[PDB]
């Protein structure tokens, strides 16, 4: 259709544009536009085109509107070749009919409601009133009043009317539907009595409010009766319109929308590019080749194994450029051992999380609902669940390996020579727990420390690469320069870590280590010296975060002592299962906390990443929140 | 490039239609003149012929 000399649109990160542009040139494409800046020159546009487009928009919108009144909206699937005019035409009869039913249907509901409310008090008024509704010789005034209010209005009336009214009420509960009958002559005084009071007349909607009550009542009664049945019919028809028309609506929708995009596309490019990515034009010899591949860096719109699997997807995301310094990707293969490896549980902690994974590949029945995680049906976005199968793999793996460092843990919390712990007793493994014991514990703590060290190096090294390959001497020196300090830092720790080694051995070396630092920090000149203290907080942080990942972990395993070996009396094999009153609970409590746990790692990681150590999402900047990023 | 080849050829086809029209606007003029002239000689052939026949008539009458 439109773009008769025919469009391809590619979209993306701003930096990639030249490389993208090159990929597009290769494909078989011709007449590549705009190519920096914008504003095509005899390949633009006219409102005629726009008008026709407007017609597609009208249909598009219309299909949605009608779909709306019914309820739901369509999904990307099968458009189909149409007349645009045809599409517009198509929409009209069906929509109007459905819309018509809708229009009646709300009106019916309202009718039903109103009628229901009014009929009974009005009936009460009518019953008192008869003979005198008619008369305008005499006048009668309906109003409803409640039974406290029965003295207050009665006083207002009494003052005006005296006794020249005879004053009537009929009950219907919640008050009595009331009449004053007065002479017609007395009418203002009577109405005024209501006015002083603030008591209100049962005037009702429409013609009905105005009426002789008895007669009015008949009509009102009829509405009450009629409306639910009427509603049923209309509702059936509407329901009927969904059942049949939902596919129809969709096909139209898909078409109309796509067309709307398609049309739009032509219009924006016509004028003025994607932005920083790239359009262009093909004769139909050029047209088949071009779309299919042209290397992932971009989004277009058309006219061992565990370790490979999400990473494989990160290989492409390596390839998106911006600079000669290396790009986002690393996070997923970097996380995994520790991620899993905070989880260091036992029979009742870690080792049952498989069941949950088995409820993501098998499911559950025993409470309300779940059916298939692959079909990800939900209380809050379904969609996501289908997408995050990449995550479903990593999670199934997370538990599996996590269970396993729990089982590493139960090597050292079973076996009778290693600790006092049973090899496999009459209660349960991991029984009178002892990794808590300070010396044993000390080792597990110190275990945590190491991963933090890795991170110190990994980040600053990447800074030196930043300036290396983005060429900034400023970045280079900054990333490199801090390492000048480091030998001396290692000295100071060591004098306590070995209690000896340095700090008075390599502390003479400290005297020279401190100067080396400030040399190239000084080469940039840098009044921006002070910061170096703050860097000192960070190292310790790695330790602490890991430390907690251990400690809170460890604590968790030691909580299964007070979960399942003991928690009232001392827990043997019956009071043990008097703890099982609590035991089921502890699983769900355990569930809550562990969501908490993982996020520290990533926070940790983010400290490094968004100090621009390998990552060009960071406080914005193309690429997008890391939250969204790593998951594929 | 196949696009610009086509852009040339088209504009060039557009030229071909301008010329063809212009030619026709010349031809119609050419043919107008031709009729116009024919019609004029006719008017004077008629009259003179008559003015002859009658004149001589007056010669006879004398």
């Amino acid at each position: 259709m439109i773009a008769p000399m025919e469009k391809l649109v590619l979209a993306g990160p701003k930096g990639r544009a030249k490389e993208l542009l090159q990929s597009l040139q290769q494909a078989g494409v011709v007449h590549l536009e705009t190519l920096r800046p914008e504003a095509l020159s005899a390949y633009q546009l006219s409102p005629e085109e726009r008008a026709e487009l407007r017609r597609w928009e009208a249909v598009s919108a219309g299909a949605e509107h009608t779909l709306s009144l019914l309820g739901l909206e369509a999904e990307p699937a099968r458009p189909f070749p149409e007349g645009l005019e045809a599409a517009e035409k198509a929409l009209s009869p069906i929509q109007a009919h459905a819309e018509g039913l809708t229009r009646q249907k709300q009106e019916l509901e309202e009718e039903l409601a109103l009628a229901q409310a009014y009929l009974e008090p009005l009936e009460r008024l009518a019953a008192l009133a008869h003979g005198l509704d008619k008369s305008p010789f005499l006048r009668v005034i309906p109003f409803l009043l409640t039974e406290k209010e029965l003295p207050l209005v009665e006083e207002a009336l009494r003052k005006a009317l005296e006794d020249r009214y005879l004053l009537a009420h009929e009950a219907y509960a919640g008050g009595v539907a009331a009449l004053v009958v007065v002479h017609r002559k007395e009418v203002d005084q009577a109405k005024a009595a209501l006015s002083r009071a603030g008591v209100a007349e049962l005037r009702l909607p429409g013609a009905l409010g105005e009426l002789p009550l008895s007669e009015a009542a008949r009509r009102l009664k009829e509405r009450a009766e009629a409306a639910p049945r009427e509603l049923s019919e209309v509702r059936q028809h509407l329901a009927k319109l969904a059942r049949e028309s939902a596919s129809t609506l969709q096909s139209l929708w898909t078409r109309a929308q796509d067309e709307v995009a398609r049309l739009k596309a032509l219009e924006e490019l016509a004028s003025g590019r994607f932005g920083f990515a790239l359009l262009g034009y093909v004769p139909v010899k050029a047209k088949p080749k071009v779309e299919e591949a042209l290397a992932r860096h971009k989004e277009s719109v058309v006219y061992n194994p565990p370790w490979a699997k999400p990473f494989e997807l990160l290989v492409s995301f390596l390839n998106t450029p911006k600079y000669g310094t290396f790009d986002p990707t690393p996070v997923v293969p970097v996380f995994f051992p520790f991620w899993f490896g905070m989880i260091v549980g036992d029979i009742g902690y870690a080792l049952l999380f498989y069941l949950v994974g088995r409820w993501l590949s098998g499911y559950v029945k025993r409470n309300e609902p779940l059916v298939i995680d692959l079909f990800a049906l939900k209380l809050k976005p379904q969609v996501i669940g289908k997408l995050v199968h990449i995550l479903n793999w990593m999670v199934f793996w997370t538990v599996v390996w996590g269970v396993i460092y729990g089982e590493f843990f139960g090597t050292f919390l079973e076996h009778l020579g290693v600790f006092g712990t049973p090899e496999h007793p009459g209660l349960i493994p991991i029984l009178i727990h002892r990794i808590d014991t300070a010396k044993t514990a000390n080792l597990l703590i110190l275990l945590s420390v190491a991963f933090g060290v890795v991170l110190v190096f990994f980040g600053l090294a990447l800074r030196a690469y930043l300036g290396l390959k983005h060429r900034h001497m400023a970045h280079f020196w900054e990333g490199v320069g801090y390492l000048g300090g480091l030998v001396g830092v290692l000295a100071l720790a060591a004098s306590y870590l070995g209690n000896l080694q340095a700090g008075w051995l390599q502390g003479l070396m400290y005297l020279g280590f401190g100067v080396f630092l400030l040399a190239v920090l000084m080469s940039r000149i840098w009044l921006m010296i002070p910061e170096i203290f703050t860097q000192a907080g960070h190292i310790l942080s790695h330790i602490r975060i890991y430390a907690v990942g251990a400690a809170g972990g460890i604590l968790a395993g030691l909580l299964t002592d007070v979960g399942f070996a003991l928690a009232e009396r001392l827990g043997l094999l019956g009071v043990l299962l008097g703890l099982l009153v609590a035991g089921v609970l502890h699983l769900l409590i355990l569930l809550l906390t562990t969501l908490g746990h993982m996020l520290q790692p990533i926070r940790l990681l983010w400290v490094e990443f968004f100090t621009k150590f390998g990552f060009y999402e960071e406080n914005g900047r193309p690429y997008r929140p890391f939250k969204s990023v790593r998951e594929a | 490039s196949k696009l610009e080849a086509i852009l040339s050829q088209e504009v060039e086809a557009e030229i071909q239609a301008l010329l063809q029209e212009a030619e026709a606007k010349a031809e119609a003029v050419k043919r107008e003149a031709e009729e116009k002239a024919k019609a004029l000689l006719q008017a004077r052939e008629r009259a003179l012929e008559a003015q002859y026949r009658a004149a001589l008539r007056r010669a006879e009458s004398a």
